[PDB]
């Protein structure tokens, strides 16, 4: 019975491999001879944002590109006004460790998580003031590692047990509960139309899921490690995926197969957070070796280098509007290039 | 009216020696000054006390060619008056001003070492700055005798004294029997006292190896050792000078042969403004890395 | 148990994920090309900012 | 995806000798440190032995110290176990586990009952 | 104007200045640690993450227990990274080897090699007792526990057989194997025998968070 079961799934395995590999056309690469190159970029610390105690674990920016809400070990959820380096909200946090923090599309609301296996989400804007917790969203059974809002009274959150949630804040319960990872998922990236969010986990895949149906429609297997940050192609049907084996690599929603493998042979360093451009022409990595990495998505090929952080680079985050790039790291400092 | 003071090796030994000292120590002490703004920007309180240090160096090594000059000719000025007082005050007082923040860099890294769990506040940016800035005027007002009285002085032998009178007096002595041992041993005592701690306390440690100990003990040593060695002798000659005048002003032929230790040990007393920047930055593998990392 | 709960329970998520229409991956790569070459002028990281309306 | 299927096995008397190898189709195989862990029947996963990138450190545990070799041939992308001098103490399920992460050597994981890579394991029964 | 929402934005930046300089004090203050393999050193030293807070000497500590999570550590363990050390509890009585390449791989991982381990062997009476019995798991599962020798330098520990000295100081030097090898000063594994009935385990981590920051200033205020 058992056995019987095992050699289906080997079959059916088989049989998606196969049509997989008759729909493998080409790669990614196949464009990477007649494009123009990009060339080198230099974008420099347009400012470093010191108010941290401890690293800055994540980061997020909101739909104005202007204020920065910022994560780190000590405690703190400050927003920053990136234009005039000014410290907006010092928003302290229940329990010091928090793996992710979100800015709400409409402003108004901030989401940070962690070890504590809570989304506490807080109202910036107050007729009273003092911002404070608006709903405490418990019910995961391990930590946070990426929490992303999608509107007032509906959040995405991705756990460290192998589970995705979708919650209604204002009840302060859990709406659907998406399953099927068998690793520690990381990080969580919904989609521009916010129908869609693909989840890359400690199992070497990433997996598609809908937020209204409820389960996984494709899953992604291609790397040899476990995928330590993932993030959605601005728009057009496509993910990039950085894992600890110090490989990006670029998923289509619609092939169903990894297109690039970004990686070169001096890096050994896993990568731990990723992010597009507006344009999706290039793709920023941050790496283990203390440096932020610039990629040609297009064209595999390294294009530049934000080296400036003397420790890991914990997160990294690209503007709406594409003017700016908040690398954090572990240094306790967030830069601003351009 | 004075005594017959003249020598040979005035001629030689303290200005090539000046000459070696400044030309060995200005990049030296300004790779100092950059490895303590380097800590700083670290927040590394000491950061600001080794910048103090180098400042001061900085300044002993600018005021050092005038007096070259000085010795040079035969311990004859070309300058004016009012470069007497400057130059001077800037040639005494600074080594002063050094040894003062060499304790302070002592008493940091025994309150460090010895207390790692306790005086936090002490150990701060703010703290060593108003240190810091406090032992700079304290420094000076306390050095600010000279200025007062006359200091451009002619003998009646062509010898145009700028700060030093041999034929010597009352006021200049006290004030020598002040910088010998509040403004000399004190601040040495200090460092000793510190640096014998911080070494039990490196032998208290259990997680460092015998040689990192024996390490400790050879840099202790040496940081102890290069500060006497530079000026113990100057000091005590001065220590003597100031004593025979107490005792007896009338009789002053003993510095025409005593001359030639006293300037001497001046120029050897300079040796520490270069001794301190290899011995405090150069020395210790951090800090060199900061170094090469700068360069 | 272990078998249809589990073993089962992979081959209908295979054969959910089986069932769908894939596309080659030459569409797969010209649409991410064709997306960055739109809003190619459209990206200060990418095109320098002009000095002046630079808010960094 | 990084598939480790187990292979050998089957029964042997007390005393006997087997072989058992891994083949490998999703990893490098080279910057892995490999390691070889059982579930007895009635206790949970035990670690057995352990080989790193390029096989000159070796390891094992007390039970099957010297009656265990391990070879880590990099070609045929097979992680060997050479079992000698039998006991019923195996009597389990032997799959191999590969290090989390590359050119590390620190397994952190391998012991967990969902570690993403372990494999399906063969029963050696004696 | 412009020139009001400007003084409005210094006020502000000023109040959340000030703010960070007091949190800066507090967290300059507490000193944080990880406590890894249980909730008897919990209780006496007196939900994803378990905070508990201790003071001795006037100083601040920070222990966390992680005791709500998966058996899967490589990834939420590297937050504890900043930590002053990492609290390090095993039975001592194969949960022992399990034990051996836990330690291994904090040991060994990228992100802890600055980081010390307070070893604590968490209980010792069962390894007595285990050895009183002889065929427990002492000699089965560690065949050089019988070939092997008392090191002179160990202390006797009165009340036990010789035998009970060489089995704990066998663990432990099978322990100090991995924590002498590819190990230096960075980090040092502070090996200690735990002692249920009494409260010298946080004296202990005291101590050992003492040595630890006068190592840090060492290097920080280039003794070395």
């Amino acid at each position: 019975e058992l056995d019987q079961l095992r050699q289906e799934a080997e079959q059916l395995k088989n049989q998606i491999r196969d049509a997989r590999k008759a729909c493998a056309d080409a790669t990614l690469s196949q464009i990477t001879n007649n494009i123009d190159p990009v060339g080198r970029i230099q974008m420099r610390t347009r400012r470093t944002l010191r108010g941290h105690l401890a690293k800055i674990y994540a980061m997020h920016w909101g739909t104005d590109s202007r204020l920065l809400v910022s994560a780190s070990q000590d405690g703190k959820l400050i927003i920053w006004d990136s234009y005039t380096t000014n410290k907006v909200h010092a928003i302290p946090l229940r329990s010091s460790w928090v793996m992710t923090c979100a800015y709400a599309p409409s402003g108004n609301y901030v989401a940070c998580g962690g070890l504590d296996n809570i989304c506490s989400i807080y109202n910036l804007k107050t007729r009273e003031g003092n911002v404070r917790v608006s709903r405490e969203l418990a019910g995961h059974t391990g930590y946070l590692s990426c929490c992303r809002f999608l509107d007032d009274n509906q959040i995405v959150t991705s756990s460290g047990d192998t589970t995705c949630a979708l919650w209604d804040i204002e009840t302060g319960q859990q709406t659907t509960t998406f399953t099927g990872h068998t690793g520690d998922v990381m990080s969580l990236s919904l989609a521009p139309d916010t129908r869609l969010f693909v989840s890359g986990a400690c199992d070497a895949s990433a997996k598609l899921w809908d937020v209204r149906e409820g389960m996984c429609r494709q899953t992604f297997t291609g790397h040899e490690s476990d995928i330590n940050a993932i993030c959605f192609f601005p728009n057009g049907n496509a993910f990039a995926t950085g894992s600890d084996d110090a490989t990006c690599r670029l998923f289509d929603l619609r092939a169903d197969q990894e297109l690039m493998t970004y990686s070169h042979d001096n890096i050994i360093c896993g990568i731990t957070s990723v992010s597009f451009s507006k344009s999706g022409r290039l793709l920023l990595a941050g790496y283990d070796d203390f440096n932020c990495n610039v990629w040609d998505a297009l064209k595999a090929d390294r294009a530049g280098v934000l080296a400036g952080h003397d420790n890991r680079v914990s997160c990294l985050g690209v503007t709406d509007d594409g003017m700016a790039v908040a690398t954090g790291s572990w240094d306790s400092f967030l830069k601003i290039w351009n | 009216e004075g005594c017959h003071v003249d020598s040979r090796v005035d001629h030689l030994f303290p200005p090539s020696l000046y000459i070696f000292v400044i030309g060995v120590g200005l990049p030296t002490n300004c790779l100092a000054l950059w490895a303590a703004y380097r800590q700083v920007q670290q927040r590394n309180e000491l950061g600001v006390y080794l910048m103090n240090l180098s400042i001061a160096d900085l300044l002993y090594i600018c005021t050092l060619p005038l007096w070259v000059d000085y010795f040079l000719h035969h311990d004859n000025w070309i300058h004016g008056p009012g470069s007497c007082k400057l130059f001077g005050f800037i040639f005494y007082t600074n080594i002063y001003i050094s040894i003062a923040f060499l304790c302070c860099i002592s008493v940091d890294r025994y309150l460090a070492v010895a207390h790692p769990l306790r005086f936090a506040r002490l150990r701060r940016v703010k703290t060593a700055v108003a240190v810091s800035s406090v032992v700079w005027a304290t420094e000076l007002g306390a050095n600010s005798a000279p200025l007062f009285h006359d200091e451009l002085f002619r003998d009646r032998y062509n010898h145009t004294f700028c700060f030093e009178k041999f034929p010597m007096e009352g006021w200049v002595a006290w004030m020598n029997l002040y910088r010998v041992f509040v403004g000399f041993l004190f601040p040495w005592a200090l460092m000793l006292l510190s640096y014998r701690g911080i070494l039990r306390a490196v032998r208290g440690s259990v997680s460092t190896e015998r040689q990192e100990k024996a390490k400790i003990k050879r840099l202790a040593l040496s940081l102890i050792a290069i500060v006497l060695v530079c000026f113990a002798p100057y000091h005590v000659l001065l220590l003597s000078r100031s004593a025979i005048y107490l005792g007896r002003p009338w009789d002053c032929g003993f510095e025409e042969r005593v001359f030639s230790a006293y300037h001497s040990s001046l120029a050897f007393t300079s040796l520490n403004c270069v001794a301190d920047p290899i011995l405090y930055c150069l020395v210790n593998e951090g800090a060199r890395s900061d170094v090469a990392k700068a360069l | 148990t272990a078998s249809i709960a589990q073993a089962r329970k992979l081959v209908e998520q295979l054969k959910m994920e089986a069932n769908i229409d894939r596309i080659k991956v030459s569409k797969a790569a010209a649409d991410l090309m064709a997306y960055c070459e739109a809003h190619a002028k459209e990206d200060p990281l990418l095109t320098p900012v002009p000095a002046s309306e630079n808010p960094f | 995806q990084v598939q480790l299927q187990e292979s050998g096995g089957g029964l042997v008397q007390p005393g006997g000798s087997l072989r058992l190898s891994c083949a490998a189709s999703g990893f490098t195989f080279s910057n892995y440190k490999m390691n070889w862990v059982r579930q007895a029947p009635g206790k949970g996963l035990e670690w057995v032995s352990d080989i790193s990138q390029s096989g000159a450190s070796i390891s094992y545990t007390g039970s099957v110290k010297g009656r265990f070799t391990i070879s880590r041939d990099n070609a045929k992308n097979t992680l060997y176990l050479q079992m000698n001098s039998l006991k019923p103490e195996d009597t389990a399920v032997y799959y191999c586990a590969r290090c989390p992460a590359p050119f590390t050597r620190d397994c952190f994981d391998v012991t967990s009952t969902t570690y993403a890579y372990r494999g399906q394991g063969t029963q050696v029964t004696v | 104007d412009q020139r009001n929402e400007e003084k409005a934005q210094r006020e502000a930046n000023k109040k959340i200045e000030k703010q960070l300089q007091k949190d800066k004090q507090v967290y300059r203050a507490t000193h944080r640690l990880l406590l890894l393999g249980k909730n008897t050193i919990v209780k006496q030293m007196r939900s994803g993450i378990f905070e508990t807070k201790f003071q001795v000497d006037k100083v601040n500590f920070h222990m966390f227990d992680v005791g709500a999570q998966r058996d899967e550590r490589r990834k939420w363990i590297q937050c504890f990274n900043d930590v002053t050390a990492i609290i390090f509890v095993v039975a001592s009585s194969n949960r022992l080897q399990a034990a051996l390449k836990l330690f291994d791989s904090i040991w060994n991982n990228k992100w802890l090699r600055d980081t010390s381990v307070i070893l604590f062997l968490n209980k010792q009476d069962l390894l007595a007792e285990k050895v009183l019995a002889g065929k427990s798991k002492i000699e089965d599962y560690f065949p050089e526990f019988a070939r092997y020798t008392t090191p002179e330098d160990a202390t006797p520990e009165p009340g036990e057989d010789p035998r009970v000295t060489r089995a704990k100081y066998f663990i432990r030097d099978e322990f100090l194997r991995i924590s002498t090898a590819s190990g230096d000063g960075r980090h040092y594994c502070y090996p200690h025998f735990t002692c249920a009935v009494d409260t010298e385990n946080i004296r202990r981590v005291f101590n050992d968070c003492r040595d630890i920051i006068q190592r840090m200033h060492l290097r920080q205020y280039e003794l070395l």
